[PDB]
């Protein structure tokens, strides 16, 4: 919109004077200009305003002559910056252009040294200054060395130089040299320096080769700066001397650059700027075969030149331009060679060269262009030649006439509208939407040409998505852009390299069938029927997604006028639909890295069979889908882990539609056939030793329909419970126990609730038995190789408790009973404040999720008004669960309940003493908040105090919560949160504190136990009486174990324990035992140490321990 | 490069334009450019250079490169000819003596090879003056019928005055803008 | 033979990339000049992984410079070793990504792509046998954070048998006060994990705050990071630009240290911590460079590794120390009878022993670990990326230029999973 940092900016300019010798300062200040500066890299323009004022405050600072070298180079690099932001074209029209600003600037320039890299800036930016001056009408020997030799023999050394400020040498000679007073004179000096330079100089060296580019540059600066007339009669051996160099055999892409601007603009100098030398014959040969390079901005550069060529030549060397140009296109090239011809042609008619005779060639080539796409490996290549195609079709605005478009208007429309959606590269997808806007707006001769753009413009072909189910309907909706539309998707997109553009063309086409039906189901559909006998493997996994797409679409289709799904498709292509599975298992195609694609392909292939109602029950073509499933539900370890999770929900899917559509017998019932068969199959295939064959068999057998479960759900019950039991063989499976509840979870929804019958639907009479199933896995806390896998478990353990406690509430909520509902409540609690982070998120999901829920309100709630306003509404989308900062202070308020007291802290323990560094911070800010408030009042200090004692005596010899207690209470006990406990001798609970941690660090040999325990040993020294004394001698027990940083730690804490209370011992004995605490090498031998012992324990009258 | 970049140069050179201003001494140019722009007129000496004013207008950025009319600098107005799309060229009304030497200068401003393409527009002031002669008098003077490879459009105009400035400048731009493509 | 293309990317991957060339050009021996005039003949028996042997004797860089903003590079051309780098290995534009990762993706850094593939390839081409692509930037913005992805993305189509290493610069608020990073940074992230075997990280108020404790340092420049980037990077490509036993190439070393393919971000480090200027006022020993190694406070990421599991460690020693005074003193560390015994210097830990030391110094040292606690790293841009996407705010600019919510939970769940399994692996059985 407009610049606002310029209250900031002259500020910092008037420290530009202070700032000059510090190092620091400057370079706080040069990096603020910088960021100040960057903010507006996409809105130049939007400076213009500034740039009078701000360049005042610049040049007049090196201007003064009372100033340092360092200001100066500092007012530069401003300059510099200042420069590349806007542009040096656009900014020296500022600079002083007096005839006494040019001596001036010519003794500034030569008052710098070209090795000091430091002030770079200084010198690329000063040359650019005296083009400036030479701008002045005035002769150079009115101002008198002369200033013309001066202002040669600078730019000539410079020309040579590899800094940036050989460019600052390139405007400057093409303004110098072009003078008529120094085109007279100075000219033939650097025309004869520059061929020797050529001549001389070899592009082997990296100093032999800057100064080639900087002669190109010079030269094809003054030829393109230069009277025509006056550089004309030098226009051949400038020619020869670069034709004798062979730039093209060189490695170089700047030097090729050059060289072809350089023959471009000579080729330009023979020719009359109109509305031809025999060189003239050499230059073209020297711009074609720039269309076949290897970089791209050498046929970027080429195209510029043959357009600038083609229209200062005549009408007959026009055309055979244009007739070698279209030669690039053969059948003996590769991508670079059309993307230069494609470039060439549009730079030909974007000045309106192309004559309509070269209509039939030209437009039978574009329309191979579009469409380009040749693998050239694992990913193919040809979006150069696309992005070109569009820019050659945004040409034809302005080169033919609607009269000469029209015959090639109806395929020209179509392919931009094509290439204009289904695009893999938004920036094509833009180029084709800019062309045809322009196309409309020009020409405006193109089917719906204002309709199309007011649904497809800049700002509609960016998200590639909505492109395909959006725009692709929209166009199809007319019927010029159909059948086209969808051949082009048949045989380009559905047989592409990439899988997202085989799933996004089938998708596509699914809604693209509701606008051509017949079309779809009497052309496209035997297409893709006889495209699944294709080797190509993309090839048949795109005609089989495109087969089940157009058939579900069919389906739907039909459902409107509750009409058959055969009245679109024949029986021949029925047919096809049954033979498609025999094709697949006669050729073995399950088979190598395209097996699994086959197998997702044909299990959305049957999905979409079986929910479409087809004839195909009763017939092999069932029992064979059924042993493809069983096969892929069988072998499932074979898979990748990166596409496992795809294959276990589509396979379970497809069982589930082909059990709830094909296997029935009459309605309410099944074919007791497949009935007695199958689940005796799975019930024996839930006891396979590989994990991964119940983990793909308990879902399966879960995704049943309820009437395929009636009289045998008790089995299944009984079999997906023996699989979540865990036993010694079954430690590690964590997958299947998981699946095992999923299954269960979905059977108890699928199956509803209905009273007296528990063989049919759940019911009061094993309601109790599942839900003893549901509370026992989330006590599963294994630790394998891989880390805590058990956590797995527990998610659907979470869910499964969820989404049935709700059924119940939407059937029969006296079945739930109140012990029950308070403990899943109370796990729930627990697992709503564990130190994970996105299982947290979920518990707490869960909790809010089965709190608020109120239609109707579920019984046996907690505490509910409590609970209720202390998680309101409100906090449940607003607050994030996983940052712990936006969940423990909240988590913590729990505590004031008595019954989310002892699980909840049981919970918090584990975040309180972890490994993480934050999610320990936050519990324990978050846990000290809520003693605070409890800290006078002494019941609820003694209850939490008995609380954590019984939990510590629940917990006890075990490594995954007594670590994070004794931790925890480090920090409760260095916090000072048991104070008033402390005005009482021999106060039972820290006896019963100690005793247990004796217990617990009884032999303990780890050293991470035994910090914890050596921290509370050192942190218990607080409470007065029998606790005091006693808990001294342990420390002295820890002064000589068996390890010398054991003694190290031990000694640390202990003066720092002396430090920190000190009525512990009194002020006559305290200075002996810091004395002997700090001179002491408690990592030297026990011979030593055991001495030292004994002199603390005389001093503290601690009796002397006993081996 | 693609085509959106393509586009997005090509507008900024759509949008951007240059306007060379020339004519004979004391003819009233820069009289004519700081009233153009709203300056004072009490203010302006004989320039001895030329001047460069960029000036936002009907959203188009006007580049203007005056030159002064001292014949020591005409021998130098070849430096200016680059990226020229309109040429403007003030006339003096009241100078009738030295109506053939700026007809001797516009015959030679238009056959160059640089300014072939650019529209012309010829600016008569000094026409409050008694002894001002009118545009068509100032047409057949000139031989403004003789052109053909040019677009030009002499018209009437004061500067102190200001009449019929904003027109000037609008059929300029309006005659600019109307060519599909260019040369280069 | 074995070469590696090194490439750089943003303003700040130039920046570092810069310091890093000159660095390890003064450790071997080779003026600004171009020629070589070391005086060891350690200096040249693997100077072709990095350095090709032009005509004349000469050793030409392999640094592959691009900047859609015309600004670094015309910095780094007249630097003090700007006349070093190929002139046509520089590709730049004028207008950069704007602070948006979906300008430098798809609207901007995709309009320089291919010139990009098309020097990269014209550099590999020259090479006898390739081993694998480098990049250098930072996640802050988009020329480097998008371009890099694109490049990331673009290459591993048609070089799948190359390694890709990165050195990813996460931003902090501390140094810059954009709002438009955290999705620059998640969106980067998302991309790096898919399509990277190996990341450097270092973060960037890991330094800042060095600079304002430990170096003492009034205003901490962006000088003062780029010299502790390029000693960190000089430190950890030690082994692959000078001999020695333990010979571990990149796909070796990324085989032995990254054991799962999502998990590969490691914490470098180096020691001891100097500063520009002077550096010579105490020489350190063996034993003292040990306990310094892997101290948090010579981390350059702001992570504890002593709060953590440790997937995988290893050292790099530079100095006249021995492979086997070495073995001596990582013999007695992991062992708790042992006097001055440390409990966060895991057991099976790579160790390596240089020759030529780093300059200015004599002895120095170079960690390489991977440990849980980089969590703290993802989780700290998680916050700042949700409170941002709860509101919606600034996502126009990202939806208008083809980007949509999609890609955006996409990220998140990607980075919630990588979270998730971090936290899941740190609670693990040592045996
Ligand atoms: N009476 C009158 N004088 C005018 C008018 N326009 C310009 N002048 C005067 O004509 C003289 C020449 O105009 P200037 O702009 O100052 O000079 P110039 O035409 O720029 O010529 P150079 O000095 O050669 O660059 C000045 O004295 C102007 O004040 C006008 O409409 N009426
Ligand atoms: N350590 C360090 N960080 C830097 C440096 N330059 C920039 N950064 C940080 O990187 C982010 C800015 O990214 P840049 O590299 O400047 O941007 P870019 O990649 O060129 O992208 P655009 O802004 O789109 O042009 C911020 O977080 C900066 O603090 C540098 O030299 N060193
Ligand atoms: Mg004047
Ligand atoms: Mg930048």
């Amino acid at each position: 919109e407009a610049f606002g940092e310029s209250a900031e900016t002259r500020a910092l300019l008037g420290r530009l004077r202070e700032v000059h010798g510090g190092g620091a300062e400057r370079e706080v200040a040069l990096e603020r200009f910088r960021v100040i500066m960057d903010k507006y890299q996409e809105q130049p323009h939007l400076l213009d305003p500034h740039l009078e004022w701000m360049m005042n405050l610049l040049l007049d600072i090196v201007q003064d002559q009372t100033s340092p070298a360092s200001l100066v180079h500092l007012a530069f690099k401003f300059l510099y910056i200042i420069t590349k932001v806007r542009g040096y074209k656009t900014f020296l029209r500022l600079f002083p252009h007096e005839v006494a600003d040019v001596e001036p600037v010519l003794d500034l320039v030569t008052i710098q040294n070209p090795k000091d890299h430091e002030a770079w800036e200084t010198r690329y930016m000063l040359l650019l200054w005296l083009s400036v001056t030479c701008l002045i009408p005035f002769d150079f020997s009115r101002l008198d060395m002369s200033i013309m030799d001066r202002i040669l023999q600078i730019a000539e050394s410079y020309l040579i130089v590899s800094d940036k400020a050989r460019d600052a040498a390139a405007v400057l000679v093409s303004r110098f040299i072009t003078r008529p007073d120094v085109k007279q004179s100075k000219m033939a000096e650097f025309l004869d320096w520059s061929l020797c330079n050529l001549a001389r100089s070899s592009f082997q060296t990296m100093q032999g080769v800057i100064t080639m580019d900087g002669t190109l540059q010079a030269l094809a600066q003054i030829f393109k700066h230069g009277k025509r007339e006056d550089c004309l009669p030098y226009a051949a051996t400038v020619l020869r001397c670069l034709d004798g160099c062979r730039l093209p055999e060189s490695n170089q892409t700047l030097l090729r650059k050059l060289g072809v601007k350089l023959v471009q603009r000579l080729g330009l100098t023979f020719l009359k700027p109109k509305v031809v030398p025999e060189g003239v014959e050499r230059v073209i040969e020297q711009l074609l075969v720039g269309l076949k390079d290897k970089d791209t901005v050498v046929r970027w550069s080429a195209a510029k030149g043959i357009g600038r060529m083609a229209g200062r030549l005549p009408r007959a060397l026009a055309d055979d331009v244009v007739g070698s140009v279209l030669d690039c296109f053969s059948f003996q090239e590769t991508d670079k060679a059309w993307h230069g011809g494609c470039l060439a042609l549009a730079e030909l008619g974007r000045r309106g060269l192309l004559l309509p005779s070269r209509l039939v060639d030209v437009v039978a080539v574009i329309l191979k262009a579009l469409t380009y796409d040749e693998k050239r490996g694992a990913c193919s290549v040809g979006t150069n030649v696309r992005d070109a195609a569009c820019y050659v079709c945004w040409a034809f605005a302005r080169a033919y006439e609607p009269q000469e478009l029209k015959p090639f208007v109806t395929a020209i429309s179509s392919a931009l509208v094509i290439a204009a959606v289904f695009d893999r590269d938004i920036n094509c997808r833009r180029a084709a939407s800019a062309a045809f806007q322009e196309n409309v707006g020009r020409q405006g001769t193109f089917p719906h040409g204002i309709d199309i753009l007011t649904t497809a413009d800049y700002f509609a072909v960016g998200n590639r998505s909505n492109c395909f189910l959006v725009i692709s309907v929209f166009i199809a909706g007319f019927p010029e852009y159909t059948q086209p539309m969808i051949d082009h998707l048949v045989t380009m997109k559905i047989s592409h390299w990439d899988g997202v553009i085989r799933e996004l063309a089938a998708r596509a086409l699914h809604n693209l069938a509701q606008q051509a039906p017949e079309f779809s189901a009497t052309q496209v559909f035997p297409r893709l029927l006889s495209m699944t006998l294709s080797p190509d493997l993309h090839m048949r996994h795109g005609s089989i997604l495109a087969c089940a797409e157009v058939a579900y679409a069919l389906y739907k289709l039909a459902a409107q006028e509750n009409r058959p799904v055969t009245d679109h498709l024949d029986e021949q292509a029925v047919q096809g639909l049954k033979q498609i599975h025999q094709q697949l298992y006669d050729r073995q195609l399950y088979r190598g890295l395209g097996g699994q694609l086959m197998r997702q392909a044909v299990c959305v292939l049957i999905e979409k069979l079986s929910l479409s109602k087809m004839p195909f029950r009763g017939d092999t073509v069932i029992d064979g889908w059924q042993w493809l499933i069983n096969d892929t539900l069988r072998h499932l370890h074979l898979i990748s882990s990166h596409s496992r999770q795809q294959m276990k929900d589509a396979a379970v899917s497809a069982l589930a539609a082909l059990c709830s559509e094909y296997y029935m017998k009459e309605p309410g019932e099944a074919d007791p056939a497949i009935q007695e068969e199958l689940i005796t199959q799975y019930l024996a295939e839930l006891r396979n030793p590989e994990e991964m064959t119940r983990c793909g068999f308990s879902l399966a057998l879960g995704a049943l329909p309820g009437f395929l479960l009636k009289g045998r759900l008790q089995q299944v019950l009984t079999g997906l419970r023996a699989v979540t039991h865990t036993s010694p063989e079954d430690v590690s499976f964590a997958e299947s126990r998981r699946d095992g509840l999923k299954a269960i979870a979905r059977i108890c929804q699928t199956v509803g609730v209905k009273a007296g019958a528990p063989d049919e639907a759940v019911c009061g009479e094993n309601v109790s038995q599942i839900y003893c199933a549901l509370l026992g896995c989330m006590d599963d806390y294994t630790t394998d190789s891989r880390g805590d896998v058990g956590t797995w478990v527990r998610k659907a353990a979470m869910t499964s408790l969820m989404d049935l406690t709700l059924l119940l509430a939407r059937s029969q909520p006296e079945l739930i009973e109140a012990h029950t509902c308070e403990r899943i409540m109370c796990c729930v609690a627990q697992q709503a404040s564990e130190k994970i982070d996105r299982f947290r998120a979920h518990a707490a999901s869960v909790f809010l999720t089965l709190l608020h829920f109120d239609s109707p309100p579920i019984p046996h709630v907690p505490h509910r008004g409590e609970l209720e306003k202390l998680f309101p509404r409100s906090d449940v989308a607003s607050v994030n669960w996983s940052a712990p900062s936006q969940a423990f202070p909240r988590i913590t308020q729990l505590l004031g309940l008595p019954t989310y007291r002892y699980h909840v802290l049981l919970g918090l323990v584990v975040s309180l003493g972890g490994l993480t560094e934050s999610t320990i911070r936050h519990s324990t800010q978050s846990l000290f908040e809520y003693m605070k408030g409890i800290q006078s009042d002494p019941q609820a200090l003694g209850s939490f105090s008995g609380t954590l004692l019984q939990i510590f005596e629940d917990n006890l010899l075990n490594e995954r919560v007594s670590v994070p207690l004794l931790k925890t209470l480090d920090h409760v006990l260095t916090h000072g949160c048991f104070d008033i406990f402390t005005t009482e001798e021999d106060h039972p609970f820290a006896v019963k504190l100690l005793a247990l941690c004796k217990k617990e660090i009884k032999n303990s040999k780890d050293i991470q136990k035994l910090l914890s325990g050596i921290a509370v040993f050192c942190e218990m020294v607080q409470f007065p009486g029998d606790v005091r004394r006693q808990a001294l001698l342990q420390l002295c027990l820890l002064l000589c174990h068996r390890f010398p940083l054991i003694r190290k730690t031990t000694a640390s804490q202990v003066y720092e324990t002396l430090l920190t209370y000190s009525d512990v011992v009194g002020a006559d004995v305290l200075d002996e035992v810091v004395t002997v605490l700090s001179d002491t090498a408690w990592d030297a031998e026990l011979a030593v140490v055991r001495e030292q012992r004994n002199r603390l324990c005389d001093l503290l009258g601690v009796p002397r321990p006993q081996l | 490069m693609g085509l959106l970049t393509i586009l997005k140069k090509m507008k900024q050179k759509e949008r951007e334009l240059r306007l060379l201003m020339l004519g004979l001494d004391n003819a009233g140019k820069t009289t004519i450019l700081k009233k153009f722009n709203g300056e004072d007129i009490d203010t302006i000496s004989p320039t001895l250079g030329f001047n460069i004013k960029t000036l936002e207008h009907r959203g188009f950025k006007l580049n203007i490169w005056d030159v002064g009319g001292q014949k020591s600098l005409r021998s130098y107005w070849r430096n200016y000819f680059e990226s020229t799309d309109g040429l403007i060229w003030v006339v003096d009304s009241a100078d009738r003596q030295r109506m053939q030497d700026c007809q001797r200068e516009l015959q030679s401003l238009l056959v160059e090879e640089r300014l072939a393409g650019a529209t012309l527009l010829i600016f008569a002031n000094k026409q409050d003056l008694p002894g001002a002669l009118s545009s068509n008098a100032i047409r057949e003077v000139l031989e403004l019928d003789s052109i053909r490879s040019h677009h030009w459009c002499i018209q009437g105009c004061s500067a102190v005055t200001g009449e019929n400035l904003l027109p000037g400048i609008d059929w300029l731009l309006d005659d600019i803008s109307s060519r599909i493509f260019t040369a280069d | 033979m074995r070469e590696i293309v090194h490439i750089q990317a943003g303003q700040c991957g130039n920046q570092i990339g810069a310091k890093f060339w000159e660095v390890i050009s003064d450790e071997h021996g080779i003026d600004p000049t171009g020629t070589y005039h070391g005086d060891s003949d350690l200096q040249l028996d693997r100077i072709s992984v990095y350095y090709n042997e032009a005509t004349g004797g000469k050793y030409v860089p392999r640094a592959i410079l691009v900047d859609l903003e015309p600004g670094t590079m015309d910095s780094v051309r007249s630097g003090p070793f700007g006349q070093i780098f190929r002139p046509d290995n520089f590709v730049f534009g004028q207008s950069g990504a704007g602070n948006n990762w979906a300008k430098g993706h798809y609207t901007e850094g995709a309009e320089l792509v291919d010139s990009v593939l098309d020097v990269v390839r014209k550099e590999a081409e020259s090479c006898d046998c390739l081993q694998g692509f480098q990049l250098t930037h930072s996640l802050g913005g988009g020329t480097g954070s998008g371009m890099g992805t694109l490049l990331i993305s673009k290459i591993r189509e048609e070089y799948p048998d190359r390694i890709m290493n990165t050195f990813s610069v996460v931003p902090s608020p501390k140094v810059s006060d954009t709002v438009v990073e955290p999705y620059n940074a998640t969106l980067s992230v998302h991309q790096l994990v898919e399509n990277t075997d190996e990341t450097y990280c270092i973060d960037n108020e890991a330094l800042y705050d060095i600079c304002f404790r430990t170096l003492k340092l009034t205003t901490p420049t962006y000088g003062d990071l780029n010299h502790l980037v390029s000693a960190t990077m000089s430190g950890v490509t030690t082994c692959l630009r000078f001999p020695g036993q333990l010979n571990a190439d990149l796909r070796k070393l990324a085989v032995n240290m990254v054991p799962f393919p999502r998990l590969h971000f490691f914490m470098p480090g180096f020691a001891p911590l100097t500063s520009r200027g002077s550096q010579q006022y105490r020489a350190l020993t063996v034993p003292e460079l040990t306990q310094q190694v892997f101290d948090a406070k010579n981390m350059m990421a702001a992570c504890d590794p002593r709060h953590g599991r440790y997937l995988t460690v290893a050292a790099v020693f530079r100095g006249r120390m021995s492979m086997k005074e070495v073995d001596e003193q990582m013999l007695n560390v992991q062992n708790k009878n042992s006097s001055y015994f440390v409990e966060w210097i895991p057991n099976n830990v790579k160790t390596a022993v240089c020759d030529i030391p780093p300059r200015g110094l004599k002895m120095a040292v170079t960690f390489i670990g991977n440990s849980t606690a980089i969590q703290e790293l993802f989780k700290r841009i998680s916050e700042q990326f949700t409170a941002m996407f709860r509101r919606k705010a600034f996502l126009h600019w990202y939806t208008g230029e083809g980007m949509d919510e999609m890609e955006f939970t996409e990220a998140e769940s990607n980075m919630n999973d990588l979270v998730s399994e971090y936290q899941q692996y740190q609670d693990a059985t040592a045996e």
